[PDB]
RNA sequence: GAACUGCAUCUGAUACUGUUGAGCUAGAGUAUGUGAGAGGAAGGUAGAAUUCCAGGUGUAGCGGUGAAAUGCGUAGAGAUCUGGAGGAAUACCGAUGGCGAAGGCAGCCUUCUGGCAUAAUACUGACACUGAGGCUCGAAAGCGUGGGUAGCAAACAGGAUUAGAUACCCUGGUAGUCCACGCCGUAAACGAUGUCUACUAGUCGUUGGGUCCGGACUUAGUGACGCAGCUAACGCAAUAAGU
């Protein structure tokens, strides 16, 4: 329905071990919504939500 | 963009025509009219009609005929093009196919056949050869 | 800007000149002007201590307020005006007292704008500020070495400091140079870059313009004669020796700084 | 326009937050501003260390200004030396809805 | 960028018709009035030369109606041009 | 006799073209609502990583190669760890994906900005296509002035193999690449395919919208196969090299 940067909990999900953003032909999700997941993922990283790596 | 017009009517009967279409139909205007006509008397194509549409517009449809499998319509060929229009006598009209064919004259008496140019004894601009 | 000149005499071809036209054409105010009588590079003796300076124009001198001592007083710019004394423009400063004062001109300046002086006030270019209210990462001039003597630092055209850190009493400044030395924190510092930043483009395009500006031509110690110069004698064109000034002291990368005092004071030096 | 702001607060000025907001909210209102919301998350819990702090306080508020006063607000954002980090977007429409971390 | 309410006005004053829209009359005035607030913009940014070639692309869509509407009827292609200063 | 296909003159024909008077919307445009994007320009800022510097722990190697040597190291290197300073690029996302007329365009927010897609209305009513000259843009390298300079690196230095090695490998390394403003106007600047139209079986993809009951339908791009047709043959094949 709708993505927002905010939503730590469900970009965990989305997020790999390390910090890594997992693919669309592993996660399943469409074009449109995996531009816009990218853009909240970089988002919350920049406002210190998500780590970049997992060893920093 | 679409700068001729009985070419254009000319290729779409030939594209229906090796695609072994039953009917083409096209936006219609008299002289595109006037030549299905003369294609039908002629006996080129089964009939050719007019159907008044909206808006002012009318659709010429043609029924086309095949013989043997084969197309009526062997060949044909635009001659007067927008770019080169070519305007000959009563006694210049090229022959098509040694008569065995028709080459469409627009005359000053409307829009008939060469052979019936030449008996009128009238020239005009050669606008087409069907076989 | 530069602006070049046609080549419409030998020596035209190549005279640029930096054109200002918003800076006032008239006079300045007639109590700030001090007589600047020419020395001609001469001491009280007489003899000629530094070489090269003499004749020029006559030029009047501007008291400048380096201090800035009138704090927490709103002024403006009423207008901005060419010094010959210094590279750098300067503006007039009429405070809401009616006190007419000329300050070094920020490049960043525009008539009419508000200037206010002390410890509160806003980070605009043509302020002054202390190093420890201002923040870090702002450009500034004329920084004040010692409190209360005045702005000595960062006075000529276009000039530059960088406020990198602060440690301690002292902040750390980067000059246009590239030595690193430490700062009283209490000591002042103006925001924003000096004005007429590309003095540095312009050519003067032939002799006279330099002897209009008081340099008076230079010898080469080649030119000269043993007993005029370490350079001097020989048949022909030669040089001789390591190159030294007329006193006998090499000019090719010899190191003549003797400051123990503010050795401590200059952190590092930049190499290039 | 609508801008949506989150600010990023140091424990030592975190009692002290609170002031710069009603700060923040009056220079908004004095210039045609209506604030929609203010989200007050409390101390969250850095993934990664900033300015060699673990923790640091969150505040978001969701104003509607000017762009003039929008840069004034950027430049009292730059210059305040506590707010280490400041993310303005901008958003189409006003969000009146709760955040969901808070 | 010019509003929904100044874009209305222009067509309100360039109206032919009600409600066209549609004229080179109010064609041309959008252009100019377009034209004319992208020219700040424009000199601001010298070097925004993929903008600039929507505004070339103005220019020439606003010759080309002028230039039909002088050959359509001349006392409107002279009024436009002279209300519009071109 | 024919022919001298012409030339001017009046006379007629009005299908077509040229010149015109009135009208129409189907080509092209305009107004409103929306969605997509590394389109462009200006600033700010975030995080890994390289480099140098200032320290602590610490000892005889490090680096590199097919094997080595130049090089760094007992003046404490390499490794590890804490502090800074400075430049460039923007992993993952990332996809014969997206945008742009081409050349090209990738972190993140803001300001300004030109196009395209679609939605039903309202509008003008041939305003259209192409384009000699002309002008605008135009990769990389290069040039001029001024800044910046971590990595990389033409040139240059030394080490190697070699019969020689003005090279491939190597240890360094200046211009350049980075920024502001101007020149240069050339690329295998390629789809080796000029632009714009109408027509001509079908299939599975995929990006942005629309409409219907996860599917069916339709739109402007985006690819892979495959008829008729074309081609010297490769192959092209609705994004034609077919008519």
């Amino acid at each position: 329905t709708h993505i927002d940067y905010k939503d730590v909990e469900l970009l965990k999900q989305y997020i790999s071990e390390n910090g890594k953003i997992v693919p669309s032909r592993i996660t399943g999700t469409s074009t449109k919504y995996q531009r816009q997941l990218a853009t909240a993922i970089k988002q919350a990283r920049y406002l210190s939500l998500l780590p970049y790596t997992d060893n920093h | 963009s679409m700068q001729d017009t009985v070419g254009d009517m000319l290729t779409r009967i030939r594209n229906a025509q090796m695609a072994n279409k039953v009917s083409v139909a096209m936006p219609s205007s008299k002289l595109r009219k006037s030549i299905a006509d003369l294609l039908v008397s002629e006996g080129y194509v089964a009939s050719a009609v007019v159907n008044a549409e909206e808006n002012n517009k009318a659709t010429l449809s043609i029924e086309l005929k095949y013989f043997e499998g084969k197309a009526v319509i062997e060949t044909i060929q635009r001659f007067s093009r927008p770019g080169l229009r070519q305007h000959r006598g009563k006694d210049a009209i090229p022959t098509v196919k040694q008569g065995m064919g028709v080459a469409i004259v627009s005359t000053s008496q409307g829009i008939m056949s060469d052979r019936a140019a030449r008996a009128a004894g009238i020239g005009g601009e050669v606008v087409a050869f069907v076989a | 800007p530069i602006v070049k000149a046609k080549p419409t005499s030998p020596g035209r071809r190549f005279v640029e000149k930096v054109v200002h036209p918003h800076l006032y054409k008239g006079r300045p105010f007639a109590a700030l002007l001090e007589s600047k009588s020419k020395t001609g590079g001469r001491n009280n003796n007489g003899r000629i201590t530094t070489r090269h300076i003499g004749g020029g124009h006559k030029q009047h001198y501007r008291i400048i307020d380096f201090k800035r001592t009138k704090d927490n007083i709103p002024a403006t710019v009423e207008r901005i005006e060419y010094d010959p004394n210094r590279t750098a423009h300067i503006a007039l400063l009429k405070y809401a007292d009616g006190e007419r004062r000329y300050i070094i001109a920020a490049k960043k300046q525009a008539v009419g704008d508000t200037v206010m002086s002390g410890e509160a006030s806003p980070i605009r270019p043509g302020n002054c500020l202390p190093l420890k209210n201002i923040p870090l990462g702002t450009v500034i001039h004329n920084i004040e070495l010692k409190i209360g003597k005045g702005a000595q630092m960062a006075r000529a055209a276009g000039a530059s400091v960088q406020l990198l850190g602060r440690d301690g009493i002292y902040a750390i400044l980067r000059l246009r140079s590239g030595e690193t030395r430490r700062v009283h924190v209490n000591c002042r510092a103006v925001i924003g870059e000096v004005s007429n930043t590309e003095n540095n483009l312009k050519s003067l395009g032939k002799a006279g313009a330099s002897r209009w500006r008081g340099i008076r031509p230079s010898v080469r110690g080649v030119a000269m004669n043993p007993v005029d110069h370490p350079h001097g004698g020989g048949e022909g064109r030669n040089k001789g020796r390591h190159p030294t000034s007329p006193w006998g002291q090499k000019s090719k990368g010899l190191k003549t700084r003797h400051n123990k005092r503010t050795d401590s004071m200059i952190i590092r030096r930049a190499k290039k | 326009r609508h801008y949506e702001v989150v600010l990023l607060v140091h424990p030592d000025q975190s009692d002290q937050v609170v002031g710069m907001v009603e700060r923040y909210i009056k220079l908004v209102q004095d210039n045609n501003g209506i604030i929609h919301r203010l989200e007050d998350w409390g101390r969250r819990q850095l993934a990664y260390p900033i300015n060699k702090i673990h923790k640091a306080h969150y505040v978001l508020f969701n104003i509607e200004t000017n762009g003039e006063t929008l840069a004034e607000l950027e430049e009292l954002f730059r210059y305040n030396d506590a707010i280490i980090r400041s993310l303005v977007m901008r958003r189409d429409d006003a969000i009146t809805e709760e955040s969901q971390l808070a | 960028m010019l509003t929904n309410s100044d874009r209305e006005q222009i067509i309100a004053q360039y109206q032919r018709g009600e409600n066209d829209t549609g004229s080179p009359e109010v064609q041309v005035a959008l252009l100019s009035a377009r034209i004319n607030d992208l020219q700040n913009h424009f000199k601001a940014h010298k070097a925004d030369h993929h903008s600039r070639r929507g505004l070339i692309r103005m220019v020439n869509t606003r010759r080309k109606l002028l230039d039909y509407l002088k050959g359509k009827d001349l006392g409107r292609y002279t009024t436009l041009i002279s209300q519009l200063g071109l």
